């Protein structure tokens, strides 16, 4: 939420590489932040189970 | 490994069991009883 | 390539100087559970990157080693190396306790359990509806931050119902009786002899060399399982200074797979299990049956050390599956958001002892851990 | 002395009392029966 004001208007659409990819909606210059990575925070043993549990079902 | 080759066939069985017995309880001289027990090892 | 490290100002100690030889894991206030103040370890190193840490003493009597092994605590208790950073203990009950918002961690106790009949009891000091406790067994191979029962390097006991844990599964094979605020768990742990382990060690040595081995070059991996000797040790345990004080960089085993040797008779994968192991709990001193006959036989060929595959194959060089004085299953205790449980060492604090003849506490083997580790490195001095 | 330099433990008696001349009987070392009397020559 601190680094939300500094981001770029890039959208996601159907990718030219793979299933889903991001499409930069403006001519970004050399060293500007596109997007802060956001998500969970979970350590190495609990993410060791999730590394296989999703691929046990097969995401 | 030369001393590690020769001794580990020999020193690991009896002298380690001789030092696993003196770890339990200790008299005022324990050098007599383990020295006696290694004559029993031969 | 490097020389041995000399002695410093705290190393050579005066007669009246009763300072302790490795620096104490200093106590600091974490939380207040069971109306006691539990305390953390602040500046000591902890086991990371598949390694461990151990106190050394500046031994003066030897020429090659200026450092040999020693310990902090007089009797056995929780080892300080396998510890989290939000995990707390005390000098009153020696219970391990993570914080109120902390997660599933575990701490092993440093008894090195190889052969014989060894028995110790585990105090269950407190349990709530939101708190869980998994006291059980784990190896030196298995680490501390994961609650044990994640792999076949350890088996634990569930909190309610005693569903015996193996690879994340919950087997209700014993008699179910849940923990309460005044409970205790007694691990009657039958291990067979070291001669019985040593002939299973040649069984994985002789069946990984040439039975299924026809990668690009595997004779040099056959050679490490050829020279896979049942008790013999290639140890790299060197002394390092760390946070102004002396410690060890002792090698630790890396994670491996299931040993499935094809017996021709069984027409399937056959597993390596020990000679009549027994996994019994004493919830208040009643027999609950035997859970695990299948404790693994492990010492050279079942756990793989920290070994180098590319630096080392070009050439002197050590062996892949060797031993040390640290290999074995360990007295394990896990906690969940502050589930307080204690390990109990000596028979005066034992409340429910079995009539047996081979009742051996930690401190018989812990004194054997002190007396062997010196003389396992008195062969290193030559 | 070696009462605390070997370790700060009451079970660290060994590096001063017993295992000093046990290793110094091993600095010449061979059979096992002569090792029983290299256990003796600290007394």
């Amino acid at each position: 939420n601190q680094l939300t004001k500094r981001k770029k208007p890039v959208t996601f659409a159907r990718s030219a590489i793979h299933n889903w990819g991001l499409y930069a909606l403006e001519p970004i210059a050399a060293k500007e932040m596109i997007i802060e990575y956001v998500g969970e925070s979970i350590r190495q043993p609990v993410a060791e189970m999730r590394e296989k549990r999703y691929i046990k079902s097969g995401i | 490994s030369t001393t590690r080759r020769y001794l580990n066939e020999h020193v690991t069985k009896h002298l380690l069991e001789g030092m696993k017995l003196i770890a339990r309880e200790k008299p005022e001289d324990p050098l007599r009883v383990l020295g006696q027990f290694l004559i029993d090892a031969s | 390539s490097v020389p041995v490290i000399p002695y410093l100002d705290y190393d050579i100690v005066d007669l009246g100087s009763d300072i302790k030889k490795p620096d104490f894991p200093q106590l600091s206030e974490s939380h207040r559970i069971n109306e006691q103040q539990y305390y953390i370890t602040e500046d000591t190193p902890l086991n990371k990157r598949n390694f461990m840490y151990q106190p050394c003493a500046a031994n003066l009597m030897l020429d090659k080693l200026k450092y040999c092994g020693t310990d902090y605590f007089d009797k056995s208790s929780i080892n300080l190396m396998d510890r989290s950073d939000k995990l707390a203990f005390s000098l009153d009950d020696h219970s391990v306790s993570v914080s109120e918002n902390c997660g599933w961690r575990s701490v092993r106790s440093d008894v090195c359990m190889k052969e014989g009949k060894i028995y110790w009891e585990v105090e269950v000091k407190n349990v709530s509806d939101t708190s869980h406790i998994r006291c059980g067994i784990s190896r030196r191979e298995a680490s501390t931050e994961t609650p044990v029962g994640c792999d076949f390097y350890g088996y634990s006991i569930r909190d309610k119902g005693l569903q015996v844990i193996h690879e994340g599964r919950l087997h209700t094979v014993l008699k179910p009786h849940e923990m309460q605020a005044g409970d205790r768990i007694g691990f009657l742990l039958t291990l067979p002899s070291l001669q019985s382990q040593s002939e299973q060690a040649m069984d994985y040595s002789l069946k990984r060399i040439q039975e299924l081995n026809n990668k690009f070059n595997k004779e040099f991996y056959k050679f490490l399982l050829r020279s896979c000797e049942p008790t013999n040790v290639v140890r790299d345990q060197i002394a390092i200074r760390y946070k102004n004080q002396l410690f060890y960089e002792s090698t630790d085993y890396v994670k491996t797979t299931k040993p499935e040797y094809y017996d021709n008779r069984d027409d399937m994968q056959k597993f390596y299990e020990l000679e009549n192991s027994s996994f019994e709990v004493f919830v208040n001193g009643v027999s609950h049956g035997i859970a695990f006959e299948g404790l693994t036989p492990f010492l050279p060929p079942f756990s793989e050390l920290q070994y180098n595959e590319k630096f080392y194959l070009h050439h002197e060089i050590r062996n892949k599956y060797v031993n040390n004085n640290r290999l074995g299953y360990y007295a394990t205790l896990s906690s969940f958001q502050g589930g307080t449980a204690s390990i109990i060492t000596e028979a005066m604090e034992l409340k429910f002892l079995p009539k047996d003849v081979d009742i051996k506490t930690l401190n018989d083997i812990y004194n054997e851990q002190i007396a062997s580790d010196i003389v396992w490195d008195l062969i290193d001095e030559i």
